[PDB]
């Protein structure tokens, strides 16, 4: 319950949450994925995730049909799942101190389950109605690490 | 032979996509196609032996079948497999038209004398070619415009205008390419071409087919002058 | 000229000329430099052949004279542009605009009529008069719908944008996703949700070209848009813009009647005309 | 003319027409959040219609008979349709479930219930006349449909044989190889199709980050014969066919651009004109001026 | 006829109070009316009032002129949006009145009106079929997640939206994209086990059958009845010189 603020102060590791990706703790990432350079890299990854999340939030805010596109989904869940998905992708590590957990991969599916249909630009490639956010390719067997169900 | 062609077409169409992992130039489908081509060659040889070359060629359907046989014999060449010649592989299904005499009679009646429709199609092709060339020579040099940078693209654009799909988008892009001083004349030219294509040419097709369905006037006059229920149980 | 073989060679030469004019293109030479010379050879060689006829015709011909003159002009322009003194991207290519028309010569044999040309001329004249009448009908309806659009639908230029957008800073990032119109009225049209507000991008300084030509700002543009909609191409999007930008009933009535009248019946008038022409061909000729 | 109009059908028939109009108007207000099963206000029309339909059937069956009579209530397709509609409505009334799982028997029952307006066709003689005139040319329409089906089968077989699995491209244009497009990339978002604004040099188009995937286009593909047939049927309408043309040309080479074009010539320009000619010829035949 | 055409062209700019250009135009619209009044007065003072009344075209012209005179009287008193819209409507009707003046255009107009009158029953049949399909569509797809083409405009959430979308499909614009939007299945959409109104997933086979049948039946068959009606009526009425 101590969000990492100073790179030097930090260095049980199981109680120091990250700034942006608060769902994860430094201990697991150390386990699966000198300490000053590591913590600095962690902060850089968090900064990049913050930037991309802000970009996505700005894009979504302009979607005027935000509360009508689905009767079973709301924008807050879409934002939460996007944040978790990005954090998991930068932090491809199994979480151990979860209380309830699911594979991290399915998180992207849930995105396209709850997030609105964003139409991609067709200027140099004809997408033919292809959704911006999809996971499974042509005849690709989708299903690994497990991590907290932050839903 | 009808059942055999039906089975051949069904097998050919059954070559659905399975996976990128396994796929080879030689497969059960290729062997089946070679076998069917051999059968067609045997049939053609027997037919020519019996009826003679002159008798065999004397009728249009036999010429068509011979042409298909040659096409599918070239098709099975391993370097030419799955090439354009695959068209000749599917054209075999045309033979099935002979299963029902009613279908053949309907085809002959509705298409009528081939001269009219042949003239119409050649006229359409010639008009499309000339207009595509004209617009190419008008627009090929225009910078920032790719729709007319080559003759094939100009023909694609004109065919699109004929179909009426996205025609307004092509017109808008052309007006964007040219300066505002020249936009009006090019817009007028495109509008006139679209008007001519949509209102007359398609109407010409409709009228041609309608007249094909229409009976001959002499036959009309001749025929006109000449001229147990559910409870049965 | 005497032998029919000469006519056959002339027809094949006309086909080759059409192919050559189709091939001549700056990017064709750029991607395939060698063909730049090939097009030259035919362009001159074929010309020479036709010159003979011009020499032999001294003892309708204005058509052949104009075509051969166009051939001369095209060869001359080719000579200058191969010397590299005139840019290949120059507009001078327009001088080849009438050359492909030579294609008609290929069918001239079929165009020749020895039967009583008077009747065919009468049929074509009657068809021309009927086509003219239906054209006036269409133009009158288009003008009517154009003036109605000018009066009813104003101009489609109001759009929702981010609250803090400033003039001259208009850009992709300033528009809502998807771009949605308004009516400034508090009760009519669409209202920007909170945090956005809509106004005229024309006032911000955007040019007409970048906003698109479609609209009802003037009678000319109004009839242009009416014809575009009457083609059944993009009329639904225009209708949606109208609903978002103006009262719902106005757009529904206008577009429903426009589709009812112009799209179906008026178009069918032309098919009716051609059917009557085919009937007259059926009787007048008595055989075909 | 008013007297003739009022005498077009029997008084019972007029009452039935009015009742059907009331019922369809009442059904027009049904919505997923205003279901009839839970809205008593909409029940009245259904109840009145069913009661009146029941009495009509009761009166007619004892007057004409259901079978083996010179005149019967059910002797043509109209009687079959009316009996079917009444039985569906009565079953709906008797059951009227409170929970309707998606794609279940109850949903099918509601779909059948939706066929209610067709009664006007049988009840009004002019609608019967126009239906008969339309169906007169059923054989010719069927033959034309078989011809189009054969052409579509030819082209679908060719497409499945040649293009199977070749239309798939990774969603990221930058990468060219399947194995090399993994992770995340930045995809732009459509703003306005009609707009053609220029972009300032120091700005990036709106967009967000999405994963790289090797996926086929959603609207069409040629993986199997069924998908090819569906794609060709879509191309018959002349809507969205330019996207198919561009996709084929860019992803399978420009030569295969012939394949689509010829189809549009054979299927769209001619094929539908066969339907047009058949319908016009049948109309003239029925009018009686064909000979 | 030329004066009527000029008055119609006067409507080239939207009449609105804010724009000053509106005020002059109205003025030039007044004088024409007075001139037109003479054309009526003449025709009603050259002929007996009954004689003028017998011709229906004269009745229409008199009604239009009276309405225009009323608009002139109102304009000098109120000078509001109502007056401008009334004047625009009067000018529109006067321009539409040109049809009787010409011969060929008149005959074509009679063809069109007779065609719609005789196709009334076919149009009612189309409307009934469209209503049936609208009921089916609202039942099957009343709650579908918004997609490529389903949006605020294209929706099946109510009967009216279904009618509008079906009419669009009859016009054919992007029907296939709507169908594929209705094709959405998991994991794109959230399925429900109990009720269809609590789920956003579409019906695959239902969508295929629905849209294919609707498009084929309406577009390929029924409109050709209107085509035939137009053809027969145009042959009936339109007729140039006969040898
Ligand atoms: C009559 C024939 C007229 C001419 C036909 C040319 C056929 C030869 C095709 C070879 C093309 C060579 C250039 C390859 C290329 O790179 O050009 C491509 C397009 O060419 C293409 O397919 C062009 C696609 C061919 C379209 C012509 C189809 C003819 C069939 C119509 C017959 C109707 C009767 C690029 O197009 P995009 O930028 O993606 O848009
Ligand atoms: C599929 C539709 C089947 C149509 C049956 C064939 C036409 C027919 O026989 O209809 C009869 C009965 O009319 C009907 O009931 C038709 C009802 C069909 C409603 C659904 C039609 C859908 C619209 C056309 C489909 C395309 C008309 O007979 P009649 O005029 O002589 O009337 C008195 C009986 N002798
Ligand atoms: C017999 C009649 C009725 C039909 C006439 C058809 C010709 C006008 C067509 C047939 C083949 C066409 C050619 C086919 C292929 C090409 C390749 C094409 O190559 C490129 O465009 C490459 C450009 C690049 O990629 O940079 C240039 C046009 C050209 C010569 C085409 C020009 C027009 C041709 C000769
Ligand atoms: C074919 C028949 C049925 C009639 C169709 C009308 C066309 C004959 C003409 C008449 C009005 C014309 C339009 C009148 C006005 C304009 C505005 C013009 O835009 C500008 O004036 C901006 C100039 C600039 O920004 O520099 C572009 C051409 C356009 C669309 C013209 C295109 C051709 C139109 C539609
Ligand atoms: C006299 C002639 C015209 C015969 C017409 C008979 C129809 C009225 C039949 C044919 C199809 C039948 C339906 C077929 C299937 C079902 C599914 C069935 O669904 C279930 O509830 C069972 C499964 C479950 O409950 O989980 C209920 C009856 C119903 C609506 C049937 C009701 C009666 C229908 C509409
Ligand atoms: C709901 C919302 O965000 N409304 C905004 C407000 O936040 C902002 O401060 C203001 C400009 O000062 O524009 C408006
Ligand atoms: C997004 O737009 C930029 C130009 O602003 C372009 O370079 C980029 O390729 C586009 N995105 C994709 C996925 O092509």
């Amino acid at each position: 319950c101590f969000t990492v603020e100073n790179a030097d102060a930090v260095c049980n590791l199981s109680d120091f949450y990250l700034s942006f990706c608060n769902s994860y703790t430094l201990w697991e990432l150390f386990s699966g994925l000198t300490c000053r350079q590591c913590v600095e890299a962690y902060q850089d990854y968090d900064h990049h995730a913050q930037e991309k999340y802000e970009e996505f939030e700005s894009v979504l805010h302009k979607y005027l049909q935000s509360e009508e596109y689905s009767v079973k989904s709301c924008p807050e869940d879409c934002k939460i799942v996007y944040k978790a998905w990005l954090c998991s992708q930068y932090f491809e590590v199994t979480q151990f101190n979860c209380r309830k957990t699911i594979p991290c991969k399915q998180y992207c599916l849930e995105v396209q389950t709850r997030c609105p249909f964003i139409l991609p630009d067709n200027d140099e490639v004809i997408y033919g109605g292809l959704s911006s956010f999809i996971c499974t390719g042509l005849y690709e067997t989708f299903l690994e690490p497990e991590c907290c169900d932050v839903r | 032979i009808l059942s055999m062609v039906t089975v051949d077409v069904i097998v050919a169409a059954s070559n659905y996509y399975k996976g990128e992992n396994f796929r080879r130039q030689y497969d059960e489908f290729y062997l089946a196609e070679v076998a069917f081509t051999v059968l067609f060659d045997l049939e053609a040889l027997l037919k020519i032996w019996c009826l003679g070359f002159t008798g065999y060629i004397s009728s249009s359907l036999h010429k068509f079948e011979l042409l298909l046989v040659i096409g599918t014999t070239l098709h099975v060449y391993p370097d030419l497999y799955h090439s354009q010649f695959t068209y000749f592989q599917v054209l075999r299904v045309v033979r099935l038209i002979k299963i029902s005499p009613a279908l053949e009679d309907f085809v002959y009646k509705i298409f009528g004398p081939g001269k009219k429709l042949g003239s119409l199609v050649v006229f359409t092709a010639s008009l499309l070619i000339v207009m595509s060339a004209i617009s190419l020579q008008m627009f090929c040099f225009v910078e920032e415009l790719d729709r007319f940078t080559t003759f094939p693209r100009a023909f694609m654009s004109m065919f699109q205008i004929l179909t009426q799909e996205g025609w307004v988008d092509v017109m808008d892009q052309t007006l964007n390419a040219v300066g505002h001083m020249w936009a009006p004349v090019v817009a007028i030219y495109f509008i006139l071409y679209h008007l001519f294509a949509t209102l007359i040419l398609l109407s010409l097709f409709v009228a041609v087919i309608l007249d094909n369905l229409e009976l001959d006037e002499d036959l009309k006059k001749l025929k006109q002058l000449k001229q147990p229920l559910r409870l049965r149980i | 000229i005497n032998k029919p073989w000469v006519h056959s060679l002339l027809r094949i030469c006309a086909i080759i000329s059409v192919i050559s004019v189709c091939m001549n293109t700056p990017m064709t030479f750029e991607h395939y430099p060698p063909l730049q010379y090939v097009t030259f050879t035919l362009d001159t060689l074929l010309m020479f052949l036709y010159t003979a006829e011009m020499i032999a015709k001294m003892h309708w011909c204005v058509f052949d004279g104009f075509m051969v003159f166009c051939l001369w002009v095209s060869l001359v322009l080719q000579v200058f542009e191969i010397a590299d003194i005139v840019d290949q991207m120059s507009p001078w290519g327009m001088l080849r605009i009438p050359r492909p028309l030579i294609m008609i010569r290929a069918f001239r044999i079929y165009f020749r009529f020895e039967l009583p040309r008077t009747r065919i001329t009468n049929i074509l004249k009657r068809s021309g008069e009927q086509i003219w009448s239906v054209s006036i009908f269409l133009l009158f309806f288009l003008l009517l719908y154009g003036i109605l659009g000018v009066q009813m639908f104003g101009t489609f230029t109001y759009h929702c944008v981010v609250n803090d957008t400033k003039p001259g800073n208009v850009t992709w990032n300033s528009l809502a996703i998807p771009d949605t119109h308004c009516s400034p009225e508090l009760e009519e049209g669409y209202q920007c949700p909170p945090g956005f507000k809509c106004m005229d991008l024309e006032d911000l300084g955007l040019s007409r070209q970048e906003l698109g030509y479609s609209g009802f700002n003037e009678i000319g543009t109004s009839i242009f848009t009416v014809y575009e909609a009457a083609s059944q191409e993009g009329w639904v999007f225009l209708m949606y813009r109208a609903i978002d930008s103006f009262p719902r009933w106005r757009s529904y009535f206008y577009f429903i009647t426009l589709i009812f009248f112009l799209a179906w019946l008026v178009k069918n008038v032309f098919i009716a005309v051609i059917i009557e022409t085919f009937a007259e061909i059926r009787v007048q000729f008595q055989q075909m | 003319q008013l007297y003739d109009l009022l005498g077009l059908v029997t008084y019972l028939d007029w009452v039935m027409i009015i009742v059907t109009i009331c019922s369809c108007i009442s059904m027009m207000f049904e919505s997923p959040f205003r279901r009839v099963m839970h809205a008593p206000t909409l029940q009245i029309a259904e109840y009145v219609f069913v009661i009146f339909m029941s009495i009509e059937l009761n009166l007619k069956i004892m007057a004409d008979g259901l079978f083996f009579t010179p005149t019967a209530v059910i002797r043509d397709f109209g009687g079959v349709m009316d009996i079917f509609i009444y039985l569906v409505s009565l079953i709906f009334l008797c059951w009227m479930p409170q929970n309707v799982p998606a794609e279940s028997g109850a949903q099918l029952l509601m779909v059948l219930r939706c066929l209610r307006p067709l009664r006007i066709f049988k009840l009004v003689p002019q609608m019967r006349k126009v239906v008969r005139e339309l169906f007169s040319g059923f054989k010719e329409i069927f033959l034309v449909s078989i011809l189009l089906l054969t052409l579509m089968l030819v082209f679908a077989s060719f497409g499945v044989q040649l293009f199977a699995g070749k239309l798939a491209k990774c969603n990221d244009p930058n990468i060219i190889r399947r194995e090399d497009c993994n992770g995340i990339f930045r995809i732009n978002v459509s703003v306005s199709k009609n707009l053609n604004l220029k972009l300032r040099p120091g700005e990036k188009k709106p967009g967000f980050w999405v994963p790289r995937v090797w996926a086929n286009p959603r609207n069409f593909n040629f993986d199997n014969v069924g998908n090819a047939m569906l794609a060709l049927f879509e191309v018959l309408s002349l809507k969205g066919w330019v996207e198919v043309r561009d996709v084929i040309i860019h992803r399978v080479g420009p030569i295969h651009g012939i394949y689509i074009h010829v189809f549009v010539f054979l299927g769209c320009m001619i094929g539908l004109t066969l339907f047009v000619g058949v319908v016009i010829a049948n109309f003239n035949e029925n009018k009686g001026t064909a000979l | 006829a030329l004066l009527v055409l000029a008055q119609s062209v006067l409507l080239s700019v939207k009449w609105d109070v804010e724009d000053p250009v509106t005020v002059p135009l109205a003025t030039m619209s007044v004088v024409f009316t007075f001139i037109f009044v003479l054309e009526v007065t003449m025709k009603i003072i050259a002929m007996s009032p009954a004689g003028f009344w017998q011709s229906r075209r004269n009745r229409y012209d008199l009604l239009v002129t009276s309405l225009g005179v009323v608009w002139v009287v109102l304009h000098f008193a109120l000078l509001n949006a109502y007056t401008y819209m009334m004047g625009a409507c009067v000018i529109v009707f006067r321009f539409f009145s040109i049809c009787g003046k010409h011969v060929t255009l008149k005959m074509l107009l009679l063809t069109v009106v007779v065609s719609m009158y005789k196709s009334f029953f076919i149009i009612v049949g189309m409307f009934l079929l469209l209503l049936c399909y609208a009921f089916a569509g609202v039942v099957l797809f009343g709650t579908v997640k918004y997609g490529e083409n389903i949006n605020r405009h294209a929706n099946f959430s109510s009967a009216g939206k279904a009618i509008t979308v079906l009419f669009r499909i009859v016009t054919g614009e992007d029907w296939n994209k709507i169908m594929h939007d209705c094709m959405v299945q998991p994991p794109f959409c959230t399925p429900d086990e109990f009720t269809y109104w609590a789920t956003d997933c579409g019906n695959y086979a239902g969508a295929l059958m629905y849209f294919c049948s609707f498009y084929v039946i309406i577009a390929y068959i029924m409109l050709n009845l209107l085509v035939a009606i137009i053809v027969e009526n145009f042959s009936l009425f339109y007729s140039t010189e006969e040898d």
